[PDB]
């Protein structure tokens, strides 16, 4: 997995690859690693997939309930505090590593959280097995005061570094832009540089090829 | 382990269970009945860990008898087996699981058909024409896979077991001191006191 | 793997399966587990593929040298002991093999020797070796008679391996048959379990469980 | 079987249109202690080959001695030692690879990752890697340790496949390598700012640059970062 | 350490040491063997250069290699022992591995090989 | 990590490097190890980031509720809370914390809570992997009652050395000045401290 | 403690035709989650019309190939330049492998060529020398994904004559070099999709009575 | 040792044109010993189908559980649960046992009764959802199934064709796995009808 | 382990040895003779590790036969036993020791007295009226401690064994498939082919 | 243990503490860690006393035979012998040796052979458990070409600090001055260096 976060002059963007894997086998060639905590707080996660997904929804759920209770927009620091205290409580057993970003009444934010519960703040971050390939790119092109477009490029380029150079990463690039004044825009499959070439042959079998022993109708209606 | 075999013929279920109880270097008893009657038409054989074995059997026996008196009715073999599977399935994830394997043979008076259920200590249940627990299965499954027929009479079934028991007495390393055979059919449960030479 | 060999009136029957595995992975369904040491000596193979193939092929080379040196066909006992003594030299090193040396000499007549990597060497009339041995024993033991027909014995052997291929997850593929008479061994075909099972089921009425 | 004590980090390299470039910082680490700073880890052999070594420094010094001997020995009864019969980069590599595999095969490895860079007599660029396991491979770019994770992605953006070599100039190449060295300085905790770089060009020969330093580093944005989440001052 | 070639060819193609070894046999007491239709008999003569021996204990000329094979000889007594011992050991080794006692031709082929080997090995006569 | 706190004539200063690693990889090169638990009570964190962050967050909470009820807390009290958490939970924590605050009655104070959970009040304190290398240097150059400028210099030099030898330390040198005047953030980049 | 072995990934495939044979293999070589090379040949022409690949631990595979080639060389020197038949090479390989029975060449090796009747032949080996002649064989990382395919598409397993009620097995008509190359390419594009250690490039060596020919095809680089 | 390798078994699901297919083998063994060749691994609640590979006792327990939950769902919702919804119910139910999971590999297949759209999904033992449009695989011969599916599969196959493809994937993958096979059943599902067929295969 | 028993009566030594050869889950043979005749009046029984067992026996056999032919004489039972003890005592401190236990029963023609020697794989030798190796000793030593007399005839000795064998078939966990009995006396070694029911 | 060698204008000086411990017990408080392998070639030993002693004894032997045949050996050659023994036998040795000699052509030279068996030529070198604490101090106070008096001062201070912080070091501070003038033994007691 390769997930990144890049702050720009008026917001923040997060991106991620789309390869899911069990050991060396690719289970999902196009999963979505970008999760929504609240409409404008998005999260990307690496590590135990079920954990990043469960922790994201749990905190997301409480963030919604909190927002309704306080009649205010969710704040990134709240998702951060709730996530970390939860992960900390479980001493690292909830293998969730996340890069959480978003905009709220106080501005734009970019944070990272580790399974044990420590948090970081910065202008550009990357996590996952592609972490290094991506960070190499970010360390070579990041600059202060990037435009929304420059940020998308930088982020998109980082995820690519991962897709190509990291075996734990591949397929497509999903992006999500969060600009201080507008709605957050999720760009599912913003890039798709790995389309399978047309197969050399068709393996459609002649009907009757398979030997059947018994046949019957199944009752679905009650 | 101990020998726990079961075979469902035409109108009945036959259960053969070894008579030995060995602890370490000594064979403490040679007339052990590794079975408990759960209801007039349901019999259960068991083998496994020293204490868990009987404690479990008697526990299940008690519950079925309680059900029988409360409802003045006899749960079908399928129902009793489902209850036992769930009990073992709870057990496997508890502090100290019951390490017991069982065969449940019962005659379903409502369907008028014999039934044989095999359930291991993990709560793995499967209904079979014939079953076995432990090392026995290794020499009796192919035997029965060969000499078994659905329409066999109770008598052909007993001959079949005898054949199993002989294979077990030839190739098995342990002396399980023979078996105790019991028949479950439309008329209840009876024991074949003459298998020591049938 | 499942392999058997048994002595009867018409000589000796030798049957083996042909599956090879590495864990749950079925590496092969077409492996030869019977090496024809020579026109009158057969060797069954069970355990590590390499260990068997290598050392039994080597055994053959040793038997050939015996014949060039003594101008006489090696005895089943002496041939089996070569392997046994070799395997014993390596005791403790990790060789893994359960083998059967079957032959016919004028001096010994039909003869079978069990030889394993523990160094155990046994002479007998019936032997089943391999992860599926118990399954074979169940079928073979309950139908064996010294007075079987070369036709019936061949079948029991074939049927015994079938039984094992069916119940043992580590045995399968096809059955390779052999008949041993003083004029040497006689190959009796390679029967794919894939077709042999159904045929036997129908014609015999057994395997009554499985649905067909 | 052993364990490394004093060590050297990454060795990055790539090949351009006329030759190959290889670099390595001058640090000799001892666990987390940045103990030595005058450690040259680029071993020049003759004038067409440069050997970059990472891993156990004591083993590196041994490999160094081996190379000096290979040179001395090749000169024996060899009137063409400085011409047709001079040490080729491929010879130097096959030798070292032979040694590496023999040692791992005797369960007593030379705890290193080595990259042999150079130009063959027919002008061909030579770049191959060998480590303590005896494993070997070639690629338009090669890096060891940390450089494999961070340098290759950057360098492969300049030369992704073979056809990109002729299209790459010494300047573009040397620039990519120098930027990589900076990146590694940012994220590799066992790296040094000072490093050596060497170019082996089929025309200009062997250029060995010493005492370089990572420059143009961005650190200013650090001032704007306070706390680890909710802190504002 | 000592490996001088003692048995070597001479100009006419003879190995004098092996030839002189035969002269040692010519000097030894006579020995004979005739095979019947259902037996083999071995006769040997007894010297008389000195008579006052104890026939009970004095080593006999016919020795048993195994229970079904015997070996008589003519020549140096001390030398025969060496061959007899090796023959006896090989006899047992053969039973141990072939699970059958040696054939007379086999036991013979073996003794002969030991003798042959001593004609082209260094440091030995 | 390399962090330290030094008391001086006008109050106290806290300094730290900015490198956090996970193995040989630098996970963050601009970390801010100077954490505020109260207006004029800060701390330096070493050990498990997850643990020290959680610790600090709890402490900040305690001093905030304390202030609500009893006014501004003494630096001694802040150090007591850290201790209570570190000592009582010593089996599950890997935290080495330097506490430094500025009071008006007590001027500057420095307390160090090492691994066990013990507390030690000192003129100045050094800690973190890189600290081992500057024990000799700091013992030889520390003087009580130095001037702000002298103190900033002492910390700047000491840490530059720690960063020089310890690979677990590096990046920028951050400082926090605590005096009656208020709170001041200071930073120093490699290009400056590397050549001292 | 020092571990003498490593896993360099990759997958190889060998199919035998009626008068030809192929040995294919991706050109990617990796270590953990990094790519060492996108092009590092792994299938070799050893002379006497024999191609071989020893997949697994590269250092081991290389030493084996090297040793076998030197074997062929000496075979000529000692038997009046006699050609080494494929069956003979196979037996020779068995001894090479078994010679290291107590410190194995951690490789799954396959060789291809033509037997003495001009028929296509494929031989595959156990890390310690166990061997069998076969019609086709996949080896290496994706072996478990490809073999089932080859059982179905090369030996028509589980395939019957439509309408024969699974009573008549699909006839064993034999594949042409063109049909075989399609199966190979499809096998590798499929493998490349589901296995993170397969990709970059595919190199196939074709053996006919005229010698050894090579074909190369790109593969997804993610 | 490995709960997921004690009993053996596989399950695979594929989408087709206005149809879906879910198939499984019939084996249930204890290590090398084959025990039952009637152990089906596909179940259904309403028009939603669920296949489960892994530890047999958990396969059974989970089935009894989802029947239990889907029954109450119908009584309250007054409608049969949909594929999408059920997938979520399966996921949360698994994650609820995060630190003491059921050793299973579930697979959901069905047609949304309201949108007619075909649906399939897979899960790891702690509930992580894998939502593929083409095919989901599970079991001791999953590597094989991945290889077979990735090669044999192609979009919008017709029911009669998807049947051939799925059966060929299951069958050939099962034949390279010592713990799978011993019979097999395939389910062809369409908005209105569902056909169930038992395949003929090697019994070794 | 296997059953290895020995009993020295008035004018002979009787050796009873189990006939089973079990490997893991299967009883491979039920007519195994765990004995080797070292010389016309000396018999040796053995039990232990799979291969070491026979290899050792035959090795000792070979050496004794070689001695016999070289000297045209039969070493006394005491001498043969001392040779075997030293062989095992060397073995215990070698790279891979022979894990074999033995009973040596021989009739000493010079003393005209039967002798029974028990020697374990460590080279521990002791002369006894009766001996056993393995778990058997646990049930046969007290039996014999009770029913044994020095003046017993060979017939009383066989009755005594039968008594041992019966106790072993009642309390031992394993099915050792009966025993092979052999008598060693002034007239050599002979086997009692009828013990399966004597 | 805390030992160091420093090259200066007139040659080189070797210094060391005198404490050898087995656990927390001081087995010897007056140890002489300054070992002579040749007239003007000495070394400082750290690690296994048994190992370093055996090493030195072998080296002394080699330099003695070398001298018999080829005259006085260069300090570089002495360091090569130590290296040969330490590298080639790295699996069975735990030795950290500082080699320092005075030649007429090369003046003073210092070589350090750490645990692995690698060799490093340096202006000065520090080693031993106590050395970690004086890395910062020594880096900040070392100057090339110091005078004998300045060098003795540098070593005296550096070690006094090492001894101050490392419990494995202590006792007296021993020094050996190697110049064209000859060889001079110096000693300094606690009462003096403790108050620096």
């Amino acid at each position: 997995t390769t997930i990144v976060g890049v702050k720009f002059n008026n917001g923040v963007v997060i991106a991620a690859d789309t390869r899911s894997t069990q050991g060396p086998i690719v289970a999902d060639k196009n999963c979505a690693k970008l999760h929504r905590i609240s409409p404008k707080i998005w999260c990307a996660g690496a590590g135990t997939a079920a954990d990043t997904e469960a922790v994201t929804q749990l905190i997301g759920s409480n963030i919604e309930l909190h927002s309704l209770y306080t009649s205010r927009e969710p704040r990134v620091v709240s998702a951060l505090q709730m996530l970390k205290q939860h992960l900390f409580k479980y001493q690292g057993h909830i293998g969730a590593y996340l890069i959480v970003a978003g905009v709220d009444p106080t501005g734009s934010h970019l944070f990272s959280i580790h399974a044990h519960g420590s948090t970081d703040v910065g202008y550009y971050l990357s996590l996952g097995s592609g972490s290094l390939a991506a960070m190499a790119v970010l360390e070579s092109h990041w600059k202060q005061d990037l435009t929304k477009e420059e940020a998308i490029k930088l982020a998109s380029d980082a995820i690519q570094a991962g897709i190509w150079n990291d075996l734990g990463s591949g397929s497509n690039v999903d992006v999500c832009v969060m600009e201080i004044g507008k709605d957050a825009e999720y760009l599912r499959n913003y890039l798709t540089p790995n389309v399978r070439e047309e197969k050399q042959k068709s393996y459609k079998f002649p009907r009757g090829t398979t030997a059947v022993l018994k046949e019957s109708i199944v009752n679905i209606c009650d | 382990m101990d020998i726990i075999l079961g075979i469902r013929v035409q109108d009945s279920v036959i259960l053969a269970s070894s008579k030995a109880v060995t602890r370490g270097i000594s064979v403490l008893k040679d007339s052990d009945d590794k079975t408990r009657q759960l209801s007039p038409h349901t019999l259960m054989s068991f083998a496994g860990e020293a204490g868990d074995t009987v404690q479990f059997a008697e526990y299940i026996q008690a519950n079925i008898q309680l059900y029988s008196i409360r409802e003045d009715y006899e749960l079908s073999p399928q129902a009793v087996s489902s209850f036992v599977r769930q009990e073992l399935a709870k057990s496997i994830r508890s502090r100290r699981p019951y390490q017991v394997n069982v065969l449940i043979g019962g005659y379903d008076k409502k369907k008028n058909k014999p039934e044989l259920y095999q359930i291991d200590y993990l709560g793995t249940k499967v209904e079979l024409p014939y079953g076995a627990h432990g090392y026995s299965g290794f020499y009796t499954f192919s035997l029965l896979d060969h000499h078994y027929r659905p329409d066999m009479t109770t008598e052909e079934g007993l001959d079949l077991l005898k054949l199993c028991v002989q294979e077990l007495e030839k190739r098995m390393p342990m002396d399980f001191k023979g078996v105790i055979v019991k028949i479950v059919d439309k008329d209840g449960i009876r024991q074949v006191d003459d298998f020591q030479a049938q | 793997t499942t392999t058997l060999a048994f002595r009867f009136q018409g000589g000796i029957i030798v049957a083996v399966d042909s599956r090879a595995t590495a864990g749950n992975w079925v590496a092969s369904q077409t492996v030869k587990k019977v090496i024809e040491i020579n026109p009158f000596l057969l060797g069954t193979m069970a355990g590590g593929a390499a260990d068997c193939q290598f050392w039994e092929t080597w055994l053959g080379s040793q038997c050939r040298l015996h014949e060039l040196r003594e101008k006489e066909r090696i005895s089943v006992a002496a041939a089996s002991k070569i392997l046994s003594n070799l395997v014993y030299q390596y005791k403790g090193a990790g060789l893994s093999m359960g083998t059967m040396i079957c032959g016919y000499t004028r001096k010994e007549g039909p003869t079978i020797y069990y030889v394993d990597s523990d160094g155990t060497r046994l002479k007998g009339d019936i032997f089943c070796v391999g992860s599926g041995q118990t399954f074979a024993y169940g079928v073979l033991d309950s139908n064996y008679k010294w007075d079987l027909s070369v036709e019936d014995a061949l079948y029991l052997g074939k049927r015994s391996i079938l039984a094992a291929a069916h119940r043992d997850a580590y045995s399968g593929g096809s059955v390779n048959l052999y008949h041993v008479t003083e004029d040497g061994w006689i190959y009796h075909g390679n029967h794919d379990v894939g077709e042999l099972f159904w045929k036997v089921k129908e014609e015999e009425g057994s395997f009554n469980n499985v649905i067909g | 079987t052993q364990q490394p004590i004093v060590t050297g980090t990454s060795v990055i390299s790539m090949k351009y249109d006329n030759g190959v470039i290889i670099a390595a910082d001058n640090l000799g680490s001892y666990g987390s202690l940045l103990r030595f700073n005058g450690v040259e880890r680029l071993i020049p052999v003759g004038d067409n080959t440069v050997v970059g070594i990472s891993g156990d420094i004591s083993d590196m010094q041994h490999i160094e001695r081996l190379l000096k001997d290979l040179v001395t020995e090749n000169a024996y009864d060899n009137p063409l030692a400085d011409a047709e019969e001079a040490l080729e980069p491929s010879y130097i590599f096959e030798y070292l690879a032979t040694v590496m595999y023999q040692r791992r095969s005797k369960m007593n490895p030379l705890w290193n990752a080595i990259i042999v860079a150079g130009v063959q007599s027919n002008g061909d660029q030579f770049l191959r890697y060998v480590n303590l396991l005896g494993v070997t491979y070639s690629s338009p770019t090669l890096a060891t340790g940390f450089g494999a994770h961070m340098a290759n992605p950057l360098l492969r953006k300049v030369v992704d496949r073979e056809s990109d070599i002729p299209k790459t100039t010494v300047q573009v190449a040397e620039e990519a390598i120098v930027n990589a060295m900076r990146v590694l300085y940012y994220r590799d905790a066992r790296s040094s700012r000072n490093f050596s770089l060497a170019i082996i060009d089929k025309n200009t020969g062997l250029t060995f640059k010493k005492n370089l330093q990572v420059e143009n580093m961005k650190w200013d944005f650090a001032k704007d970062i306070k706390g680890y989440g909710t802190q504002k001052i | 350490g000592y490996d001088r070639a003692l048995s070597i060819f001479s100009p006419d193609g003879h190995i004098f040491q092996v030839e002189y070894a035969l002269e040692a046999v010519k000097r030894g007491t006579c020995a004979v063997g005739v095979k019947g239709k259902n037996c083999v008999v071995l006769g040997c003569e007894r010297r008389s250069t000195l008579k006052l021996q104890d026939t009970r204990i004095t080593p006999s000329k016919v020795s048993k290699i195994d229970s079904h094979v015997v070996l008589s000889f003519s020549g140096l007594n001390a030398d025969s022992r060496i061959l007899i011992e090796k023959a006896r050991v090989e006899a047992q080794s053969h039973r141990l591995t072939l699970e059958d006692p040696v054939t007379v031709e086999y036991l013979t082929r073996y003794v002969a090989g030991v003798q042959q080997r001593y004609t082209q090995s260094g440091g030995v006569r | 990590t390399s962090i330290m706190a030094v008391t001086f004539k006008d109050g106290v200063i806290l300094g730290a490097d900015s490198r956090t690693t996970t193995g040989a990889y630098i996970a963050n090169r601009v970390t801010d190890k100077l954490t505020r638990v109260h207006d004029k009570i800060w701390c330096c964190r070493s050990g498990s980031a997850a643990d020290t962050q959680a610790i600090a967050d709890i402490v900040q909470y305690h001093l905030e509720l304390y202030t609500s009820q009893y006014g501004t807390p003494s630096t001694e009290t802040a150090a007591s809370v850290f201790k209570e958490l570190c000592y009582e939970n010593k089996d599950n924590l890997t935290a080495g914390i330097i506490v430094a605050g500025y009071d008006d009655k007590n001027k500057g104070e420095v307390y160090t809570i090492p691994l066990g959970g013990s507390v030690h009040k000192l003129p100045y304190a050094i800690a973190g992997s890189g600290s081992t290398f500057i024990y000799g240097y700091c013992d030889k150059n520390f003087r009580e009652n130095m001037s702000k400028e002298e103190t900033v210099d002492f910390i700047k030099h000491s840490l530059s050395q720690a960063i020089k030898w310890d690979g677990s330390s590096g990046g920028v040198i951050r400082m926090v000045v605590l005096t009656a005047a208020g709170v001041e953030r200071l930073i120093f980049y490699p290009d400056e401290y590397e050549q001292l | 403690q020092f571990n003498p072995y490593g896993d360099n990934g990759g997958t190889i495939l060998g199919i035998a035709g009626e008068d030809f044979a192929v040995l294919a293999g991706d050109t990617r070589n990796i270590t953990d989650y990094s790519i060492n090379s996108r092009y590092e040949p792994k299938v070799f022409d050893c002379g006497d019309n024999i191609v071989m690949s020893a997949n697994g631990f590269a250092a081991d595979g290389d030493a084996l190939v090297k040793r076998f080639k030197n074997s062929v060389k000496w075979y000529h020197f000692d038997h009046n330049d006699k050609k080494l038949s494929i069956n003979s090479a196979a037996r020779n390989i068995q001894h090479l492998l078994y010679g290291k029975r107590f410190f194995p060449y951690y490789v799954h090796t396959i060789i291809a060529g033509l037997d003495e009747d001009g028929k296509g032949a494929v031989y595959s080996f156990d890390p310690v020398g166990s061997y069998e002649r076969e019609q086709c064989r996949a080896g290496g990382a994706a072996a478990s994904l490809i073999m089932p395919f080859l059982d179905n598409q090369v030996n028509f397993k589980n395939q019957y004559e439509p309408g024969t009620n699974g009573k008549v097995k699909k006839p064993l008509k034999y594949l042409s070099v063109e049909e075989v190359i399609k199966l190979v390419r499809d096998s590798f594009t499929s493998a490349t999709e589901r296995h993170i250690q397969v990709g970059d490039g595919l190199e196939i060596l074709i053996v006919t009575k005229d010698g050894v020919r090579k074909e190369f095809y790109e593969l997804k680089r993610d | 040792s490995d709960p997921s390798s004690i009993n053996g078994g596989i399950v695979v699901a594929m989408t087709g044109k206005d149809c879906v297919a879910i198939a499984c083998d019939l084996r249930l063994g204890s290590q090398s010993l084959g025990v039952s060749n009637k152990f089906e691994k596909i179940f259904h609640y309403g028009h939603v189908f669920l296949g489960i590979t892994g530890l047999a006792t958990d396969v059974t327990t989970l089935n009894e559980m989802f029947r239990y939950k889907t029954n109450l769902y119908k009584l309250k919702e007054e409608r049969a649960i949909e594929p999408e919804t059920f997938t979520q119910l399966v996921s949360s139910s698994l994650y609820e046992r995060r630190f003491g999971p059921y050793f299973v590999g579930p697979v959901v297949a069905g047609i949304n009764s309201k949108s007619g759209k075909p649906f399939i999904a897979g899960f790891d033992l702690i509930g992580c959802i894998d939502e593929a449009k083409d095919f989901i695989v599970s079991g001791t011969a999953s590597d094989q199934l991945f290889g077979m599916c990735e090669s044999l599969y192609e979009p919008n196959l017709e029911p009669e064709d998807l049947f051939e493809t799925i059966s060929q994937a299951l069958l050939n993958a099962a034949d390279r796995d010592a713990l799978s096979g011993w019979g097999a059943v395939v389910y062809i599902i369409k908005k209105d009808e569902v056909v169930k067929r038992y395949l003929k295969m090697r019994q070794d």
